[PDB]
């Protein structure tokens, strides 16, 4: 839903980085210039759940249903600062700015796990690419409009 | 102010049934992401419908009484700009965009109007 | 037999309490500490059954969200100057054949009785908060 | 025989969703118009079984050959609102209008396990395609007329 | 419930000192040596519920670099002529649904209790110095 | 970043070799004249970190991100003298003249761990080709201008 | 934090006499054999800390070629007529950041306790003679 | 290196066989008249280090960098007396004339592990082929000048 584009926007703004270079995942978009450094939010890894809460309010009386889960989602760098744009977030993940900026993000961001510098088949060709490894974890939530029990009658019987 | 949508339905929407029921369901951003709040409305003779409608993210979905389930008719973004007295197929056709974000940016009329309050209100000690 | 529940899992209430966040994955357990009945077994075709004080002891293992009303609730407990009974019902309705029936399961004054192991990880996220209450009648009816 | 069209039920009338958007599984049914956002119940998964019950009747005699089992049934949501629609089903699905829909489906519900948003090959493009995850669990039945036994005459012999 | 945390890890710091060198994967561990209540239960429905004096003993083992300030600070715990007492807390800060709440851990008085098995290889790096301070009240709030 | 660069060097000036004659890895990079005996740092092993420190300067006041990791580079020796230039490698790795010229290179150096003579499919002959294993760990780090406290102003309350 | 060690293994030596046949694949390895301190702890927050005696007894499982100088040393230490003490430093060079530091670890009297498990193969070679001289006191220090 | 070779040698005189009826390994070389039973060092098995010995000698100061070792080398036998020369290789293997022949190859010779009749698929027709197994365990070493220390000059400190 918006975890992607929540990670999307917190590697936007820890590397002070820029919108147009940031694409998200497998989706369609040309990676035209090689060497125009992008990066992408590689979203394929399987996201598994781990719990599903359900909560209630009273007054403005409606209900939550949360999901909490989490997914190994990975960010490959391109473009002939591949390497630096890999090290550098690699790095300041676990500073300050990260963890001061990922404010309302609703979206734990754990440390990076692995690397990789496994390139790309450009035909005949090698085009720098790098892949980083964090587990992510958020949680879905909806809200519905429910409503309480105000009172309970019934009867009761014997022998 | 809030919209009225009525008509006659007629055309995708299906024969004019005289019992036909829609559902709109709204989202609204309550706390953290939104709330979706459902409302039944039902139609009188010769498939008539006529309804207001808040302002928001509407969901409309169609279906007769007695069926298997709804019709998808879609999303809509009812805004402070669309018409009051339209038809609900026309509604159907203004759907939902990404502007969004772009519209979340009216609120520099509502700076400027807290900052003619500011004025109006601080000049007055003299 | 031919047989379907409601209620994905056995909605669980400790204290007028009702635990609804959950780990999923098999958070609540029921495990019998104790048999139901020891003998001692003499020659020639003759033993001797006695139902033991322990029977229904049962300890109930509740995995939850780490930082959760329903964690919370347990945590306060856990901290509680005086250790607080826990009274309550473990239950699932399921539709027989046609006819709806409730399997419900009581449990009697009941305390902490291992505290979670708080993990805190890098690597793995990891919310998991195992708390052990350990009743002593936990008595199935259906 | 019945179980996947009633978890079809189940999911028609839990997200408030059209009939004809849903089909089934690796059936034969076109998917034209990319957008328009399909939900099918893939029973591919292996179902087992995990008892066979066989119960009697007395007075209108006949008897009841039971079989309770389990099939992962994956969820695959299509169309440009894809994501929403797993979201929001794999959020709902633990809520009162499902658990009180789904009244006659002889079929539990479990927890969605997982998900994951592998997408299709369609061609040099690619459309919005989500898997989730959940076990579902159900008992097929039949009933046959045997009939009782009222008596039994015999013979004993000694030495 | 809806939860998300700011701060990876649970911020850790013994005597006004910050653990920053942590192992990635899973450094920080709690463990309850013991229960928080043990009881005795006797017939027809009667049980005596009493929390032991051994109620918060937790162990608390740290996985740091092999020879890192953390490492440095532990090691000159480890080898003082007297033990040195361990105070302090681990806490994460955490949003619940968008209220901020801060979930802390307080470590009373504690002690080494299990060195670093200290490990060095040549195949393969293993910068893994685990200790294990082991306190005696730990008591998460939130 | 600059790791692998880093153990070229080493290997540069470990065995007395050529600029010109070790080139890095799955780079594009052409290998004529079979004979010449190459030498390529592969480093298409997966890196994995082990620790994320932060440390803090106080009077010229910055602070210090350092991220340690390791990865399985391997060293694929070519050409005619591949053999030699293996063993020899293979075998001064762990003497005076490798561990006293990598001073300050940032880069600890683990025992050769093992070798191989997998050679390639040149096209209907076979190159000399050897891998040797071992395990190098590293640490890069950043360096971030944040600031300190100098006080702490504050207010208590009581019942 | 930011460190390269040169040395890829530390380098010991004991009774001035250093070991350079090191079995590849983790051949030393120190291990702790009791806790730095037990304690006694009594209610209300009471606790009592004391280092034991056996603060630094150190077991150092030391892998070696199956005939090597370095196992000719420790055979000729292992069949002497009086066990001989073994007295000596395990350490490292290792760079902090730019500074060069060292990280040495005493070993004090100390003796075999394990004869390597003498195994000969055919299918596989071995030689992996693996003792275990375990001391008293294992001080590091950096 | 030299070890190859050496266990080719080994081979060369436990079975008296000829020179040019032993080829090496996968190089390049033809296997004319598939009947003239050909026997091959197959090396591609990797060889993994045990240990990185390092001795010093004094007098003629100079010292000694070994690294012990061992390789699954296999024996693949051809030609119409394949089986014979595997079988009467694989028995002869652990007799006098073996381990009396192997004096001065600097190469340890272990049991045959296990043998095979994997033919080759030599084009719609199967030319003998026979695998035997043994691990081979040896030790490549080199010199290097270093120099020794004759004293030690230095000063102490005290409060």
């Amino acid at each position: 839903s918006q975890s992607i584009i929540n990670v999307a926007r917190y590697i936007r703004d820890l590397l002070d980085y820029d919108e147009n270079l940031i694409q998200f995942d497998r989706k369609n978009t040309q990676q035209s210039d090689t060497v125009t450094g992008y990066i992408v939010v590689n979203g394929s890894g399987v996201q598994n759940v781990l719990s599903h809460g359900s909560s209630y309010d009273g007054d403005a009386e409606i209900m939550e249903y949360s999901k909490s889960e989490s997914r190994l989602i990975t960010l490959e760098f391109y473009g002939s600062d591949a390497y630096e744009n890999a090290e550098l977030f690699s790095l300041l993940n676990q500073s300050q700015k990260a963890k001061e900026v990922s404010r309302g993000l609703g979206l734990t961001i754990y440390n990076v796990s692995q690397a990789t510098d496994v390139k790309q088949l450009l035909g005949y060709q090698y085009g720098n690419r790098v892949h980083v490894d964090f587990n992510i974890q958020y949680c879905p939530s909806v809200y519905v409009e429910t409503l309480r029990v105000d009172a309970s009658e019934f009867e009761i019987l014997v022998d | 102010m809030s919209i009225q949508v009525t008509g006659i339905i007629e055309g995708p929407l299906g024969t004019p049934s005289p019992g036909i029921t829609i559902r709109v369901v709204s989202k609204i951003s309550y706390r953290n992401t939104y709330r979706l709040s459902t409302e039944d409305y039902v139609t009188t003779t010769g498939g008539a419908y006529d309804f207001q409608l808040n302002e928001g993210f509407h969901k409309i979905l169609i279906r007769y009484r007695g069926a298997s389930s709804f019709t998808k008719l879609g999303d809509v973004s009812v805004s402070d700009q669309t018409p009051s007295p339209i038809t609900l197929i026309n509604l159907l056709e203004s759907s939902s965009p990404k502007a969004l974000v772009v519209k979340l940016q009216e609120l520099a009329d509502e700076a400027s109007e807290s900052a003619q309050s500011a004025s109006d209100d601080a000049d007055q000690v003299t | 037999s031919v047989i379907v529940y409601r209620n994905n899992q056995s909605t669980l209430t400790l204290n007028g309490y009702t635990f609804q966040h959950l780990y999923q994955g098999a958070a609540l357990v029921l495990t019998p500490v104790n048999a139901k009945t020891a003998r001692t077994n003499s020659i020639n075709g003759g033993v001797s059954i006695s139902g033991r004080v322990d029977g229904g002891v049962h300890t109930l293992a509740i995995m939850v969200q780490k930082h959760s009303p329903d964690d919370k609730f347990l945590n306060d407990a856990k901290n509680s100057q005086e250790p607080v009974v826990f009274d309550g019902s473990m239950k699932r309705a399921y539709t027989e054949s046609g006819t709806l029936k409730k399997a419900t399961t009581t449990l009697e004054t009941g305390s902490i009785t291992t505290q979670p192991t708080k993990t805190d990880n890098n690597q793995d996220p990891d919310d998991s908060r195992t708390y052990v209450i350990e009743f002593r009648n936990s008595v199935e009816t259906f």
